[PDB]
């Protein structure tokens, strides 16, 4: 098969599916991506205050996956690629 | 200072009625009653501007001494008849311009008074002629004048 | 060589952590947001109780008001009559 | 808690005597005042006293009430805006 899951399944079970993700996170908060994130969701809530949870996540998911940087899905692919290699 | 002993006390009772703490202040809204209990309603403005006039601390409150002077100079120049046409009006509460004597008893316990059913008859023979066992305006008017 | 499959990879772990804080993110401002609403209906409700209460208290002055006039009024040409 | 925070400056901010009159100019126009003045004497008859507590008690449940609909929604909105505008 494609087995990539095979690679997932090490990367999960080494601990490093979560060391990355965390480190993640880290960077996203750091860089104000978590701010950009809590104002977008303010901006659709105040257009229209009418229309639900849902509608405004889904307006926003696409968007904030927009606004990660791109060296920082670099520093992501960099760190999945070193554990392949091993 | 040329008032009536009973003026007086219209004045101080007026004051405490109000004075609802006993701080010996009155502020707007006590003021404002403390004055219509002696028949005087005035502009929210004017009323500020007396405080304000009279306000020595800068509390917005009145003290007593000044409720005094200002009442008691309104109190003077207050005309004799619309005061006894106010009163036959309020004796009259049935509306029908002669005080009837279920009027004057119902004066009578209203004021904590004491009188007789005879009494009162007499006090209404004393004044009301003629027709008919009740007093009527001009009636009343004679008898305070 | 055949690693477009680390891309692949690190593109579903990014989807995840993202997903994972907007929907918190979001899950927050609306909370908050309910949280403000729910402050404010009560302190709406609150005030209007003592607007209420104090037009109430200012006609129980004004009633007090009256009737010590009256009285005062009765008293003294009833005891004038009666002499 | 912070809420006095608010209290005050709904006052230092004017806003207390608009509502007030608001409501006091509609209760007028409707009626509300005058019975409610009515009712207040008429229960002073008893004078002597009593303390506005016995007397709150004994009007304000069937005061509360008379409020029109009309009015008692107009107030409630011109209090909320107020405190939207600060939260």
């Amino acid at each position: 098969a494609q087995l990539k899951s095979q690679i997932q399944q090490y990367l999960v079970e080494s601990g490093n599916y979560e060391l990355i993700s965390n480190e993640l996170k880290a960077r996203l908060l750091q860089e104000g991506w978590v701010d950009k994130v809590k104002d977008l969701t303010k901006s659709e809530m105040n257009i229209n205050e009418s229309t639900n949870f849902t509608q405004i996540l889904s307006t926003v998911e696409p968007k904030a996956l927009e606004m990660v940087s791109d060296s920082t899905r670099e520093t992501v692919l960099k760190q999945i690629r070193e554990f392949l290699e091993e | 200072s040329e008032l009536l002993e009973e003026q007086k006390q219209e004045i101080y009772e007026a004051f405490s009625l109000f004075d609802m703490n006993n701080d010996g202040f009155l502020d707007y809204h006590e003021l404002k009653v403390a004055m219509k209990a002696l028949g005087f309603e005035l502009p929210k403005r004017e009323i500020l501007d007396l405080i304000d006039e009279y306000d020595s601390e800068g509390r917005h409150l009145m003290k007593y001494d000044d409720f005094y002077i200002v009442m008691g100079e309104k109190i003077l120049k207050r005309d004799p008849l619309d005061e006894i046409k106010r009163a036959f009006q309020l004796f009259d509460d049935d509306h029908t311009g002669k005080i009837s004597i279920k009027n004057l008893r119902r004066v009578a316990k209203e004021l904590g008074e004491t009188l007789t059913d005879e009494e009162l008859r007499a006090m209404i023979e004393e004044f009301d002629l003629d027709g008919d066992g009740e007093i009527n305006e001009n009636e009343f008017i004679a008898i305070c004048t | 060589s055949k690693q477009v499959i680390t891309e692949q990879i690190a593109n579903d772990l990014v989807k995840e952590v993202v997903n994972s804080s907007v929907i918190s993110i979001v899950k927050r401002e609306f909370s908050e947001a309910n949280y403000r609403k729910d402050f404010i209906d009560t302190m709406t409700r609150e005030l209007y109780d003592a607007f209420l209460h104090e037009r109430l208290y200012l006609i129980y002055m004004d009633s007090r008001a009256e009737l010590k006039r009256n009285s005062t009024l009765k008293k003294k040409f009833f005891e004038k009559w009666q002499a």
